[PDB]
């Protein structure tokens, strides 16, 4: 999981 | 030799011999090999 | 007292000639200079600065023969009417003739003509034995392939000879030089019969009318002049305000209606040859055209420029 | 936060249309006006095709930054992330092989006559597309969807197992062979060119190496500058995000989206830089 | 699919590959064209080569194949065949420095340096050699020193005024031949003083061609 804020190009919220 | 006679000779030969492609192009796209 | 342009008002002027690139020809890597059409109207020979005389057919668009030339600075090439021999005149004053139909697959040098003192401008084939070669030493020479030595010499031009053309009967033939003069010569008599001094610039191209009593000359001042062998007088001229460059290629149709003319403005023109009007314009070449040859039967027209690209127009 | 995503979608669109018209212009002059026999011609052509496909996937990323919801799907996201991934590595590798080709042509003008060739350049481009597909293996086999409590859904690369191991492992994988190695190769190749030009100038004694070296040094300077300005801030932002947890901030989202447009602008300006400022290309156009 | 003429097509692709290989080998080698004002002393470049209107002398030096072409035997006008040497790697203009007081055997009023400068002005102001560079060599250096030791040099150039020496007259005539062309940005003039050394002349030629083939690659890639 992890739920990273910014990893490569996307905005993934938790 | 008159110049008008040579001019009439050139016009007569050009009008008699007219079975050529670039002038009228009467052949279809299948007759010519190109 | 009566000109040709003033009597051609009865016949209507021909419209725009629609000639497109039917079969593009690539493979060359150097600028093409001269070409020649065979009697079969199928095979054509081209010469480029890479030292490779390539002969191929315009129908299937594939190479047939490629002869490596000894002198890469070749300026002209001709095709025999029978199709057995092929000659090319390089800057080394050597008219290398190569035999195509041989026993082995490789091409063998048939003969070399190194009797001239000036650069070979262009050459033409009379038959399998005799051949006329035009050089840059203000003279023309009729050579024999079987003999190998110069047989006839014509010294009547006061300037560098650049152009040469033959007639169907292979009896009369006119030649143009840099002295703005076109002269008629014979293959058997051996002396100048008629001369024409109507031009005023460097004549670089010439062509013979299929009738046999006239011919056209192209100079470097963006104009052409149609002369005749009967009356000895300029019949008409072709000059437009658009063309300003020289003329290095002049050809005729199957009968002599569409006067082909190659300029240095990256395109080709087609004149009506009767009313002095550009009937069609053929563009598509990157660099200036160098050679322009029409088949004997008037099937197609081949154009070769300095962009190493041969284009066929129908 | 509405005007922030509005101006972001605006700058995402204007950089896309200038990329479509810009790259199509380069392709038009290369295929029609220019010839395909020159080694550097097909190099810019392959770079223009890679830039074209990179700009085609941009509206998909532009729609993702406009609204948080991703109503496209799963399989459509898998292919566009591969396209965006395969085009980024190809454009980076194209700049590397182009700097190497320029390095071989300047430093070794005698050996380059037999080293590079039109058939060899085709094998190099084929190898570039080959290694680009090899470095995007985790991107294809680890792509998925992520759901939120508010009903939103975001498509990103998911790594199974314990966190903090595959994330930092992949962020250094793309940093070395995508940023570190390509930049040092381009920098070393451009540096050797300057030394080769300077050495050839002082040996011939023509006293004309002043304007020649100044133009090449300026060309190398602006190339490295736009490369650093659009790749260095974007990479350090990713490493700092995966190393330490950062709080969500709209300013961070705008800054992250800003450096992405710069990366797309660099891929947009790279084909037009090698074409417009070139001598042979400007003569043909 | 072209089964009746498959052998003809296969032979066409085979000879086309040989044409591409020959064109590739032609790009690997170097072609040099040398000119002169009839009697300039171009024979000194023949001894530097390792080794009939035109002749071709080929030689390999430092893993590079050079091809020098002499067109001095062409008695015809140059304006009709000067365009045949487009795309050459380098151009050479041989000229003897000591040929400044002798009068050309044309009209008893034309200086050898005036005819050499006129020919250099003609081969420079042409639409054919706009991209090629000229690498001219000053022949008869030792003879020019012995001739300038008892000559004021004011007979050839009336506007020239300076000390009667070699270090200044050679530099003056060098700048005179450099600022004669108009394309000072595309074309590059390389002046070289030839001495009684063969390994030095062939070294400058290799270094000059190397600078030319480098500057050509910068123009193709877009650096220059």
């Amino acid at each position: 999981a992890g739920c990273k804020n910014f990893f490569w190009k996307t905005f993934t919220s938790c | 030799i008159k110049v008008s006679k040579a001019a009439a000779d050139l016009m007569a030969y050009c009008e008699a011999h007219a079975k050529e492609d670039p002038l009228l192009t009467p052949v279809p796209a299948s007759e010519n090999p190109f | 007292d009566a000109t040709l342009s003033q009597i051609t008002n009865n016949i209507d002027p021909v419209g725009r000639i629609q000639m497109r690139t039917r079969r593009t020809l690539r493979g060359h890597l150097a600028k093409i200079y001269a070409m020649h059409w065979g009697t079969d109207s199928r095979l054509l020979v081209s010469a480029s600065q890479d030292g490779k005389l390539i002969i191929w057919d315009s129908y299937t668009t594939n190479k047939v023969h490629a002869i490596p030339l000894r002198s890469s600075w070749v300026m002209t090439c001709a095709y025999a009417p029978s199709g057995n021999y092929v000659a090319c005149g390089g800057l080394d004053n050597i008219c290398s003739i190569y035999n195509l139909k041989t026993r082995e697959g490789n091409v063998r040098v048939s003969r070399e003509l190194a009797g001239h003192t000036g650069y070979l401008s262009c050459c033409r084939f009379l038959d399998d034995n005799q051949i006329v070669t035009s050089s840059g030493d203000t003279t023309c020479a009729l050579w024999d392939i079987e003999t190998g030595q110069q047989t006839t010499t014509f010294t009547g031009h006061t300037g560098d000879v650049m152009s040469l053309s033959l007639a169907p009967d292979t009896r009369l033939f006119v030649s143009g030089a840099c002295d703005a003069s076109a002269k008629l010569w014979d293959v058997r008599e051996g002396m100048c019969r008629q001369t024409f001094t109507g031009h005023e610039s460097d004549i670089n191209a010439i062509c013979f009318f299929p009738n046999g009593n006239a011919f056209a000359t192209g100079s470097d001042d963006a104009t052409c002049r149609l002369f005749d062998l009967r009356a000895d007088q300029e019949l008409m001229t072709y000059s437009h305000d658009n063309i300003i460059c020289g003329i290095t290629s002049v050809s005729f149709s199957k009968s002599g209606r569409l006067l082909l003319a190659g300029y240095d403005d990256f395109n080709c023109n087609v004149w009506d040859a009767l009313k002095a009007d550009r009937a069609g314009v053929l563009a598509g070449h990157d660099n200036r055209v160098s050679c322009l040859g029409v088949t004997d039967d008037g099937m197609a027209v081949a154009t070769g420029s300095w962009d190493s690209f041969l284009k066929i127009w129908n | 936060d509405l005007t922030s995503n509005a101006v972001l979608t605006f700058i995402y669109f204007v950089v896309c249309i200038i990329g479509l018209c810009g790259n199509t212009l380069v392709i038009y002059v290369i295929l029609r006006y220019a010839k395909m026999k020159t080694i550097t011609n097909i190099y810019i052509l392959n770079l223009a095709i890679a830039d074209e496909l990179f700009m085609l996937g941009l509206p998909f990323l532009a729609m993702q930054v406009a609204l948080v919801h991703w109503p496209f799907g799963k399989a459509i996201c898998r292919v566009v992330m591969t396209v965006d991934g395969i085009n980024q590595f190809t454009s980076i590798f194209c700049l590397t092989v182009m700097s190497i080709d320029r390095y071989l042509a300047v430093v070794h003008p005698i050996k380059s006559a037999k080293w590079r060739r039109p058939r060899t350049a085709k094998m190099i481009t084929m190898a570039v597309w080959g290694v680009s597909l090899l470095v995007i293996l985790p991107i294809m086999i680890y792509a998925g969807l992520r759901s939120n409590q508010w009903g939103r859904s975001s498509c990103t690369i998911n790594w199974p197992g314990e966190s903090g191991a595959w994330y930092t492992g992949f962020i250094i994988y793309t940093f070395i062979l995508g940023f570190l190695v390509p930049l040092t190769i381009i920098c070393l190749c451009y540096l050797f060119i300057i030394i080769k030009v300077k050495s050839s100038g002082i040996r011939v004694g023509s006293s004309k190496r002043k304007k020649s070296e100044k133009k090449v040094t300026r060309m190398v300077s602006i190339v490295v500058a736009v490369f650093i300005f659009c790749w260095l801030p974007f990479y350090i932002f990713n490493v700092s995000s995966v190393s330490m947890a950062i709080s969500p901030t709209p300013a961070l989202k705008g800054m992250f989206d800003f450096v992405v447009v710069l990366t797309y602008a660099n891929s947009c300006a790279n084909p037009i830089l090698y074409a417009f400022l070139s001598d042979n290309f400007k003569k043909s156009f | 699919l072209s089964a009746e003429d498959k052998a003809a097509v296969e032979r066409s692709k085979m000879i086309d590959r040989n044409l591409r290989e020959d064109g590739e080998k032609a790009a690997r080698e170097v072609k040099l064209l040398l000119l002169g004002a009839g009697e300039s002393g171009k024979c000194t470049i023949v001894k530097q080569m390792k080794t009939t209107g035109i002749v071709e002398t080929h030689f390999t030096f430092k893993d590079l194949h050079f091809k020098m072409f002499d067109v001095t035997a062409q008695r015809s006008e140059r304006k009709k065949w000067i365009h045949c040497f487009e795309g050459v790697t380098a151009i050479i203009f041989c000229v003897a420095l000591s040929d400044y007081d002798l009068v050309l055997a044309e009209d008893e009023e034309m200086n050898r340096m005036h005819a050499s400068m006129k020919l250099f002005d003609s081969i420079c102001n042409n639409k054919w050699f706009t991209d090629t560079s000229i690498i001219l060599f000053l022949n008869k250096k030792d003879l020019f020193e012995e001739k300038i030791k008892k000559s004021p040099l004011t007979i050839c150039y009336p506007e020239y005024a300076g000390s009667n020496t070699y270090e200044e007259a050679a530099a003056y005539i060098q700048c005179q031949f450099e600022d004669l062309n108009k394309r000072k940005d595309t074309k590059e003039i390389y002046t070289h003083f030839t001495c009684s050394t063969d390994t030095k002349n062939v070294q400058f030629v290799f270094d000059a061609v190397t600078d030319v083939i480098i500057k050509n690659n910068l123009k193709d890639c877009g650096l220059f």
